[PDB]
DNA sequence: CTTGACAAAAGTGTTAAATTGTGCTATACTGGGAGCCGTCACGGATGC
DNA sequence: GCATCCGTGAGTAGAGGGAAGCACAATTTAACACTTTTGTCAAG
């Protein structure tokens, strides 16, 4: 079993687990020998901790001989085809319920991943992890932009009443990150929600008239 | 001597 | 415009094929046209002989023949769809079951071959590829002395590569001889009782040299058993392991016995038979058969040690280092070396599937599996050192590449473990290996090029040819020999003086194993064929070689391969005569099959009526985009009804003018400093050679993008893309890309690609915003390919490949992929690097009108101005000899061919200005015109530099300035002359790759690395520009501490500080304090994975957090 | 272990050391809860120790642990920090930079020993986020992320954004830089003077202490920020101000070549 | 007692120096048996905390040097006094 | 060079001190719009543009051309920085 | 508050455990289909925090307003997820194993 | 400012379908395979 | 002395490169039917 995925001595570790269940099992009144019996232990050990530990994303049991009944089945077309096959055959000689569709996806699942430091050139000065951007933290540029639109909208707030300006604070989520309903506003202010729906409605339009004169708030959309 | 894990455990469960 | 030739010396024979050492050895190995019944014990051939049959030990599986079908797909196409060319094997194999008698046949697929193509490279992937031929110590024995203790030697068995291990015998202090195997030493009498020897047969055979033999006489171990000394002798190799006859006789016969595991070589062989006088049956260091070891060359070598010890005539030392003891191993003995690993793991996988399930019913077929084989095969044409991306920047640069030696690569030496001595020049290198044509750097004396006449033998022995000189006499047959062989005779020089075919100098200069002597003509026994033999085509390519500085002449030679095909290229004015033989073999022109007429003659393809009657269409490649960018193309150059010959050229190929090789063009030059435009290596050009197209050259680029499938949804390539006027669609087609035969420019959209945005919380802020506008948002973003900074161009190609075409194989969730081809038209400007055959090279630094160039009495002004202070040091004369001719054949019309070493001299360049001269000067006579008041003056002072002699005419010392090449110059700006004269001739100079336009780079903010969060490097990556260790020093020297920390956090990995300096520039405020790097931060990380604590404190002693709480629990 | 432009995964070799130490520890503690004898148990024991060895010092004892398929060592936490190619040569000592350029260098005959010439393209990336504001303060641009999409776009450059590059540059040094430097001399500021063109100008009087001439040389750029970063290299770093050499005391900018041969 | 330049180096009582010149695992293990504390007095060491060195305009003998215009001095000097 | 570096360098004991001097004097001037300055309405430099002469723009330049003056005072333990500060700001709204 | 020195010194176990947030007892990274980190993993969210920042592992909290609560579901804290360059976890070994670095 | 009174959206509960995890198979079978020298040359520290 | 072991060897750039199947039990996921929310159109 080398060459799959473990090392020589994994591969013993895990057959001598399988070993030891064997014992408990054998039965000796069959007059059959310990080694008849004990191989089929043995050998299931071993091929079940291939299935769980010999890639880095974990397969599932079932999917894991899915992968290799694709790979047998397309290698002996290949040698009656005289060339690689294509998804099509593959799948009709899959069987049932297979399409290339279906056998496409499956190669996509059973692709490893790639190490960072495996070394690009001659030289030994220059590896994968060497061209991979970082796209989670935001850019200098995206910061910026960030604080400059705050610092406007908060300014065009102003033009409004105050207590205009707090329905709209509060409706739209710019205190503690959370949009608040026109229940909570509603319970914090002690009035109903169909009072506040026109309110925040009349405070949305007297915006829209300003920024129209000026066009100061639209290139940051 | 003893550079080999796998020459190691044969020696031992040779006894 | 006719051309005058020089020289003397007749050469007897044409050069070789150029590429033979390439296209040769891969036909020899392939074998695919021979029939199988006569094919020979070579090649892939003899790896199926040596691998089968295969036996359990009763099923026996057998070789009969093998053959190789058609390629499924043409070159053009493997290119085009990124495919490799390659053809697929067959073996016809049987089954032969030994209890039964039953046998069957079939012919089983093994997989696919690389084809190599007609002018010797391969396509890999759709990629051109160049096998480099290695060199390496030939397999045999060897005889060294021991530095550590003089009067003693060392004798050796060197194997093939990965083919046994090393034999060392040496005689200990002891007396006692040894025998070193694996790093393990033991006694080379135990190994002798195994092969069946009595001491009365040592004695006899190596008992009459001294007191060698007797310590070769043990008596412990003499009456021991053979079979009970190689149980012994099994303990000894193998420590531990039990002692079994099955497991002992199995590892002995596989060290030195057998022929599937030791090899050595049918060049080691042949080397150890000259060398000890015997005869090898096999390729083994001992035979087993009939259950016993029998001895084949531990005797004969041990019998060469202990006479070389005594002192007997007949046996002396090796030189490692004489190439008679190197070997060159070609890209068809790569290939076989690679196909036989393949094919020894296919055997493996049928002997373990012969031993389990069905085993009455079996077929060939089932048993073997093709999988390993291909997979090696694969790895050496991709993943290899020796398989190298080709260069083809003009067709000069791929001939080059494909006779490159290299002592690098599997099996080879190591470029930082690489001594002096291997980098050195040999003496045996004389016609063989050229001695200037190398690399400086770190691959200096490591990768070299072959000699013009040389060419390698089947053993792998390069040989050069010489001439047989029999009684004085030269005669015309031509002898082909090695190094070994050419010791043995005295070789005369090629210049020697020859009446008709008798040498008629009495004094000849000669060589004696590498020392030059003085011999009689009745001693000479062989002559040199040409000078042209010692150097290779690239170096054969300078003329007045012999006047250029040896360091010199490796940057002229090397620098050709750079040069860049031009749309107006024209063939130098003075030459050496290999141009035409060049451009042929590199396959890049078209000439005709035979004699016939011309029938149809376009831009696109050529028809020719054959005299037969049949008819043949050629098509012509034109504007194809090259691996190094540049565009290759075939122009024609008949007409129809024209009658041609066979031979003759039809069309002419990149970089060359009427099948001579063009590398650049012939322009004006004057040698003299102009204004500090010529500091250090500077150029002075003319703005004239812009407005007729000089040094203009044509480059292709090349973009790709691709859709694929995504969880969220699929890429679209689509027209519509959100949030974009119609101005940046106006170039794209209803399909989402750019038409053909729009210009673009930085910015400019090539194709358009959306993308589903996914799921995300928009900001309260943005929530605000778009609530304002009432613009509800798209599920869609621009994710399409626009234009690199620094580019743009006119679009001329669109390729367009789809899931299901026919022969397309793209990868699994890929949809679709579009590439894009953009052309541009090249002009020289300043900061583009030009360079001549002898070294000079600098980079254009100003370009002036006209009017503010130099020009001679006539009117006529000059092109390019070189600084003289560039000559005295480096020594290169050649280029002012070149400079005195070109200015000759300028005003007599004529070009001229002047072979390497046996070519023009200065009488007869001398007397070829005198005739310009009398066309120069005798036509201004005629027109009226006599002496101008600026040229007396000019002349006043040449005499009192004693270059004009006092009392003649002033048109007599004119012709004797013009007989030194100089001649009067006025200035362009001021109308007065020059106060000495100036020499002024012309000179061919070609334009080099490396260009201002692909260098420059700059930038602000951009992308950062993933762990250091630091910025990332290349131009194609849009990175930064790295500080290293020695810049900090410099800024610590001067002090600048402020500087060197803005650099080191507020530039680099500071977060919190770089988005602040943006964020206060932008406000027109100064950048903030800078803040502890991220860079620290990992360390301190990494050191506690290694269970180390490392703690920030204050003055006070007291821990100082720098993680901001973010991980204290 | 992150996703790339495709679809492929890409991760550490960390990663694998970390699974082969847990799959063993784990196996270990179940065959203890079995009884195994103490042969099976002693192997383990042996084969999690070599274990925490390839973690922390790969290939320090015994063969190194290679990933399958291949015969490229590991990558160890040891080997990460120590080397030229480790954390503190090439990430602590030494980092690549923002606003910093590189291209061919050409000879300047009319430039004073203070100046350089710099092209208008680099000098326009170099000084992107002053030029934003200065286009702002004018009529060119509304906004800052106004002004920057005009510059995203080569044909949408007006001509009056290189005139207000002038009024940015007006009084600031840049540094200039040619590998290798050997000494403190192979940085030195200049004030820099646009020009047509993509290559850099350099004064002929300071080629001998970069040691550059020009025959393919090229060189780099880098901005000062702050005032004090600014202040440092006007007074200590400005070429007309070095001019004798710290090694020995004599004179380092000089006449030298066509200067002292027409002189 | 003399000793050559790498030895010299590599004997220094800073830690954090020792280790990136070379040798570093050998510095770090007799670095944290002892349990040194490195005081940051070379260049070295301030560059890889990306702190100000102490030299040039970073020295403690002219960082704390202060301007001022005589309008100020005047002002800020009666104010006080007076009071 | 840099116009009277050779009488700058004469005013200090250490030269890194007169970098020091010069780039604190920068920020105030930024600081405070060039309000604080000690020059003259006809010492102010002044760079050419295509609408006409305007005032210097670079503040490192004008605490250099202070400096030659003399009306400046350097030193270390001159006045308590918080006092510095507040003082200035009332003097100079900006 | 400024740093003046640095100190090196061996971490006891009880120093170890006392910098982990978690033990990790699986040696599964993510899952094949759904690209998420799986539980007791060597990426697990309820060790070393949250992928995206004030967002749990179960879709229930997504605000800033719960700063340095942990969700009575998943367990995954409600915080900033560049903790995730900052927080260590810990493996609990069945037999001690000598450190390389004082042997060899 | 409020009540009413829908209408779509968000929330909840149940459940079948899909996916994932775990145990077992009785002729007899009982110590690995791969590698192969221009083995890099030179100080420095340590063991004996 | 002299044998054994161990760490060290200039900088920047580019440019290619990149081998079983089955049954059965738990467990998770997706579809779908009510049901409380919560914004809204219209008065007053
Ligand atoms: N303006 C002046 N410029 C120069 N010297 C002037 C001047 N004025 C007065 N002097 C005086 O003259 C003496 C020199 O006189 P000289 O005749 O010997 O000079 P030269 O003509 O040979 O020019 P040079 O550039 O040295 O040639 P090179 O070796 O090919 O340069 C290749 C360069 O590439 C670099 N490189 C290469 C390969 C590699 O792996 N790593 C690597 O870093 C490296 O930087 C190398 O240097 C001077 O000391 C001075 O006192
Ligand atoms: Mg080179
Ligand atoms: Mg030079
Ligand atoms: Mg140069
Ligand atoms: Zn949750």
């Amino acid at each position: 079993y080398t060459g799959r995925g473990l090392s020589f001595l994994d591969l013993i570790q895990e057959g001598n687990q399988g070993l030891i269940r064997a014992v408990e099992k054998f039965e000796y009144k069959r007059r059959f020998k310990f080694s008849t019996y004990a191989t089929w232990w043995i050998r299931q050990a071993i091929n079940r901790a291939i299935a769980d530990q010999a890639r880095t994303i974990r397969i599932p049991v079932h999917m894991v001989e899915t992968i290799n009944k694709l790979s047998r089945t397309a290698r002996q077309l290949q040698q009656e085809l005289g060339r690689e096959p294509t998804y099509e055959e593959i799948a009709e000689a899959m069987g049932p319920g297979w399409d290339a569709k279906r056998v496409e996806e499956t190669l996509k699942i059973a692709q490893e991943p790639v190490s960072l430091e495996t070394p690009i050139g001659d030289e030994k000065d220059s590896f994968y992890g060497d061209f991979i951007p970082d796209e989670h933290l935001p850019s200098p540029v995206d910061a910026a932009t960030q604080s400059l639109l705050s610092e406007e909208l908060e300014k065009a707030l102003s033009k409004l009443s105050e207590r205009e300006a707090m329905v709209l604070k509060l409706r739209k989520g710019l205190i503690d990150g959370r949009e608040h309903t026109l229940e909570e506003v509603g319970a914090f202010f002690g009035v109903t929600r169909e009072r506040i729906r026109q309110i925040e409605n009349k405070a949305l339009r007297k915006l829209k008239y300003h920024e129209s004169r000026t066009r100061k708030l639209r290139d940051f959309l | 001597s003893t550079s080999d894990p796998v020459r190691q455990y044969l020696h031992e469960i040779g006894q | 415009m006719e051309i005058k030739r020089f020289g003397r010396i007749r050469e007897v024979i044409p050069l070789p094929p150029l590429t033979e050492i390439q296209v040769e050895s891969y036909r020899r190995a392939l074998q695919a046209d021979v029939p199988p019944e006569k094919r020979e014990n070579v090649g892939i051939q003899a790896a199926f002989r040596e691998t089968f049959p295969i036996e359990e030990e009763g099923l026996v599986l057998d070789f009969l023949e093998y053959r190789l079908g058609e390629p499924p797909f043409p070159q053009d196409e493997c290119r085009e769809k990124d495919l490799t060319y390659q053809a697929p094997l067959y073996a016809r194999l049987q089954l032969i079951h030994k209890d039964t008698g039953l046998i069957k046949e079939d012919e089983v697929f093994l997989g696919h071959i690389p084809l190599m193509t007609e002018d010797g490279s391969f396509i890999i992937n759709g990629a051109d590829r160049v096998i480099v031929s290695q060199i390496h110590r030939s397999p045999g024995v060897y005889f060294t002395p021991d530095p550590a203790r003089p009067g003693r030697y060392i004798a050796s068995i060197i194997p093939l590569p990965k083919r046994g291990p090393w034999i060392d015998l040496e005689v200990e202090p002891n007396g006692v001889v040894s025998m070193k195997v694996n790093k393990r030493k033991f006694p080379l009498v135990l190994l002798l009782r195994v092969l069946g020897y009595d001491q009365e047969t040592l004695a006899r055979e190596l008992g009459a040299y001294g007191e060698l033999v007797q310590g070769l006489m043990d008596e412990s171990v003499f009456a021991m058993r053979p079979e009970e000394a190689l149980i012994r002798l099994f303990t000894l190799l193998r420590p531990g392991d039990p002692p079994k006859r099955d497991k002992a006789v199995a590892y002995v016969y596989g060290l030195i016995a057998d022929p599937r595991r030791y090899d050595l070589g049918e060049a080691g062989r042949y080397k150890a038979e000259e060398k000890l006088g015997i005869r090898l049956s096999g390729r083994t260091l001992a035979r087993f058969e009939d259950g016993e070891f029998k001895d084949e060359v531990f005797l004969p070598t041990l019998r060469y040690l202990f006479a070389l010890t005594a002192g007997v005539p007949g046996h002396e030392v090796d030189d490692i280092d004489h190439l008679g003891n190197r070997r060159i191993r070609t890209v068809g003995e790569l290939m076989t070396d690679q196909f036989r690993v393949g094919l020894a793991r296919l055997a493996r996988g049928v002997r373990e599937r012969m031993l389990m399930g069905s085993e009455d019913s079996l077929t060939p077929a089932k048993l073997v599996n093709s999988r390993p084989l291909e997979a090696a095969i694969r790895e050496f044409f991709s993943r290899s050192q020796l398989s190298q991306f080709k260069d083809e920047t003009n067709p000069l640069s791929s001939l080059r590449h494909k006779r490159r030696i290299s002592a690098l690569g599997p099996g080879g030496l190591t470029r930082e473990r690489a001594g002096f001595d291997v980098r050195d020049v040999h003496r045996t290198h004389y016609g063989r290996i050229c001695p200037v044509e190398t690399p400086e750097g770190a691959n200096i004396g490591l990768i070299t090029s072959l000699a013009a006449y040389a060419r390698v033998d089947e053993l792998g022995f390069i040989r050069t040819p010489y001439r047989r000189v029999v009684g004085g006499v030269v005669t015309d047959e031509v002898v082909y020999m090695t190094a070994t062989e050419e010791d043995r005779y005295t070789i005369a020089q090629a210049n020697t003086p020859l009446e008709g075919n008798r040498i008629a100098a009495e004094r000849v200069v000669a060589r004696r194993k590498g020392e030059p002597v003085i011999v009689s003509p009745e001693e000479v026994e062989f002559m040199d064929v040409s000078p042209k033999q010692v150097f290779s085509v690239n170096t054969n390519l300078i003329p007045f070689l012999e006047h250029d500085d040896a360091n010199r002449a490796l940057m002229g030679s090397n620098m050709q391969t750079q040069a860049v095909p031009l749309i107006r290229a024209q063939a130098p004015v003075v030459m050496t005569g290999l141009e035409e033989r060049v451009v042929r073999d590199s396959l890049a022109a078209l000439y005709a099959e035979e004699d016939g007429e011309v029938a149809k003659v376009d831009g696109n393809r050529i028809v020719v009526r054959y005299e037969d009657g049949r008819l043949v269409e050629y098509p012509l490649r034109r504007f194809y985009r090259s691996n190094q960018g540049t565009a290759l193309d075939q122009r024609p150059r008949v007409v129809v009804g024209q009658r041609v010959r066979k031979g003759d050229l039809l069309a002419d190929g990149p970089a060359s003018e009427n099948g001579f090789l063009a590398l650049g063009q012939n322009v004006l030059v004057a040698i003299m400093p102009f204004d500090g435009y010529n500091f250090e290596d500077a150029i002075v050009i003319s703005e004239e050679l812009l407005k007729r197209d000089f040094y203009t050259s044509i480059h292709i680029e090349r973009y790709e993008i691709e859709a694929r499938d995504t969880k969220l949804g699929p890429e679209r390539i689509t027209r519509d893309i959100p949030h974009l006027s119609e101005a940046a669609l106006r170039d794209l087609d209803e399909e989402g890309v750019v038409r053909i035969g729009a210009e673009v420019k930085p910015g400019d959209i090539l194709v358009g690609r959306t993308s589903f945005k996914g799921e995300s919380e928009p900001t309260p802020e943005e929530r605000l915003l778009r609530s304002i506008f009432g613009e509800k948002a798209r599920d869609v973003k621009d994710t399409s390919l626009r234009v690199p900074p620094g580019e743009g161009g006119i679009v001329v190609r669109t390729v367009r490949l789809r899931r299901g075409d026919p022969g397309v194989e793209l990868k699994p969730g890929v949809r679709e992929v579009v590439r894009v081809y953009v052309a541009q038209k090249r002009k020289l400007q300043v900061g583009d690097k030009l360079a001549n055959r002898h070294g000079n090279k600098g980079v254009v630094a100003k370009i002036l009108p006209v009017e503010d160039m130099p020009h001679l009495p006539d009117g006529t002004p000059v092109d390019v101005i070189l600084n003289p202070l560039g000559v005295p040091s480096r020594m290169n004369l050649g280029q002012i000899l070149e400079t005195h001719l070109g200015l000759a054949g300028y005003f007599l019309g004529q070009r001229y061919i002047s072979p390497i070493f046996d070519g023009a001299k200065e009488p007869e360049i001398k007397e070829l200005l005198a005739q310009a001269f009398e066309v120069y000067f005798g036509k201004r006579k005629g027109e009226g015109f006599g002496v101008d008041k600026r040229e007396v003056e000019v002349l006043r002072r040449a005499e009192k530099l004693g270059l004009v002699t006092p009392g003649k005419t002033p048109e007599e010392q004119l012709k004797e300035l013009f007989l030194q090449g100089k001649v009067v110059l006025y200035d362009g700006r001021t109308g007065e002359p020059i106060e000495g004269p100036i020499v002024v001739g012309q000179m061919f100079i070609m334009k080099l790759y490396h260009m201002v336009e692909d260098k420059m780079h700059a930038r602000s903010t951009g992308p950062y690395s993933l762990i250091t969060q630091q910025p990332l490097g290349g131009k194609a990556q849009f990175g930064g520009q790295r500080f290293g260790e020695m810049e900090v020093w410099a800024l610590e020297a001067y002090g600048a501490a402020h500087t060197l920390q803005e650099m080191l956090t507020l530039k680099s990995d500071d977060i919190e500080g770089r988005n602040a300096a943006y964020e206060a520039i932008i406000k027109g405020e100064d950048v903030p304090e800078p803040s502890v790097p991220e860079s620290f931060r990992v360390l301190v990380k990494e050191l506690q994975a290694l269970a180390l604590d490392v703690q920030t404190l204050d003055e006070k002693d007291n821990p100082v957090d720098i993680f901001e709480g973010l991980a204290s629990k | 272990m992150v996703q790339v432009d495709g679809g492929r995964f890409a991760t550490s070799d960390l990663n694998d050391l970390y699974r082969r130490l847990i799959n063993r520890n784990n196996r270990l503690k179940k065959l203890l809860a079995q009884g195994a004898p103490e042969i099976i148990i002693r192997n383990e024991k042996r084969m999690l120790q070599e274990a925490v060895d390839a973690l922390l010092d790969n290939g320090r004892r015994g063969a190194p642990v290679t990933n399958p398929g291949s015969d490229r060592p590991l990558r160890s936490l040891t080997d990460i920090l120590s080397g030229k190619q480790g954390r503190f040569r090439q990430n602590l000592l030494g980092k690549r930079v923002d606003y910093s350029g590189r291209s061919v260098i050409v000879v300047g005959p009319q430039l004073k020993l203070h100046q350089c010439g710099l092209p208008k393209r680099m000098a326009l990336e170099l000084f992107k986020p002053f030029l934003l504001k200065k286009m702002e303060e004018k009529g060119i641009a509304p906004n800052v992320k106004a002004a920057r999409r005009m510059l995203e776009r080569q044909r949408d450059i007006k001509d009056e954004v290189w005139d207000a590059l002038e009024e940015v540059i007006h009084g600031k040094v840049v540094l200039l830089n040619r590998a290798p430097t050997l000494h403190r001399l192979g940085i030195q500021a200049f004030q820099p003077v646009l020009v047509e063109g993509q290559s850099i100008q350099l004064h002929p009087l300071v080629c001998e202490a970069f040691n550059a001439d020009f025959d393919g040389d090229q060189m780099a750029v880098h901005v000062p920020l702050s005032s004090f970063a600014q202040a440092e290299a006007r007074i200590q770093m400005l070429s007309a101000h070095n001019l004798l050499s710290p090694a020995s005391g004599e004179p380092l900018a000089k006449p030298s070549r066509d200067i002292i041969l027409g002189l | 007692l003399l000793m050559g330049v790498t030895k010299s180096a590599l004997s220094t009582k800073s830690w954090l120096s020792a280790a990136s010149f070379q040798n570093t695992t050998h510095v770090l293990t007799e670095a944290a048996i002892a349990g040194k504390k490195d005081e940051l007095i070379g260049l070295k060491e301030n560059v890889i905390l990306g702190r100000l060195i102490p030299a040039g305009t970073g020295s403690d003998f002219v960082r704390f040097t202060q301007v001022v215009d005589q309008k100020t001095l005047k002002a800020i000097e009666e104010a006080r006094k007076e009071a | 060079a840099e116009p009277g570096i050779d009488k700058l360098f004469g005013m200090v004991d250490s030269k890194y001190r007169l970098t020091v001097v010069v780039a604190k004097r920068a920020q105030q001037l930024l600081r405070h719009g060039f309000k604080n300055t000690v020059l003259e309405p006809e010492e102010r430099p002044k760079m050419q543009t295509l609408e006409g002469l305007f005032d210097d723009p670079n503040a490192v330049t004008w605490a250099m051309k202070e400096l030659l003056t003399g009306r400046l005072v350097f030193g270390e333990n001159l006045v308590p920085e918080d006092r510095l500060q507040k003082e200035m700001e009332r003097l100079y709204p900006v | 508050k400024e740093v003046r020195k640095v100190r090196i010194a061996l971490a006891s176990p009880e120093k170890i455990r006392s910098w982990s947030y978690g033990e990790v007892e699986k040696p599964e990274t993510i899952n094949y289909r759904t690209l998420k980190p799986e539980r007791d993993g060597l990426f697990d969210e309820r060790i070393f925090g949250p992928i995206k920042d004030y967002e749990c592992a179960c879709g229930k909290y997504k605000r800033q307003r719960f700063e340095g609560k942990v969700c009575e579901r998943c367990g995954v804290e409600v915080t900033k997820s560049i903790v995730r360059r900052y927080r260590m976890g810990h493996i609990e070994l069945a037999t001690p194993a000598a450190h390389i670095w004082f042997v060899k």
